[PDB]
């Protein structure tokens, strides 16, 4: 940015690791909200 | 001025990908076992 025109290398690759969580976590998200509603949902 | 020295030199990319792949892994296995996917209902 300012002089790390090059970013933290550890900050860099927490990212990383930290963005394939959000990914792989947001289809499952999806799936098991799904089925709290459809199993929650009091009919 | 030569090497911009990479801000994304191409191992820590690549490093960073693999441990959140395997935690990945080791969550979804853990998830299944408890049957919480498994849990769709009682």
């Amino acid at each position: 940015g300012e002089s790390p025109k090059c970013p933290d290398i550890l900050v860099v690759l927490l990212s990383v690791m930290g963005a394939i969580l959000l990914i792989g976590l947001a289809p499952l998200l999806i799936w098991k909200l799904l089925i709290t509603i459809h199993d929650r949902k009091e009919f | 001025g030569a090497l911009e020295e990479r801000c994304i030199p191409i191992w820590w990319v690549l490093v960073g990908v693999l441990g959140g792949l395997l935690l990945l892994t080791i969550l979804v296995l853990a998830m299944w076992k408890v049957g919480f996917f498994k849990r769709n209902r009682p």
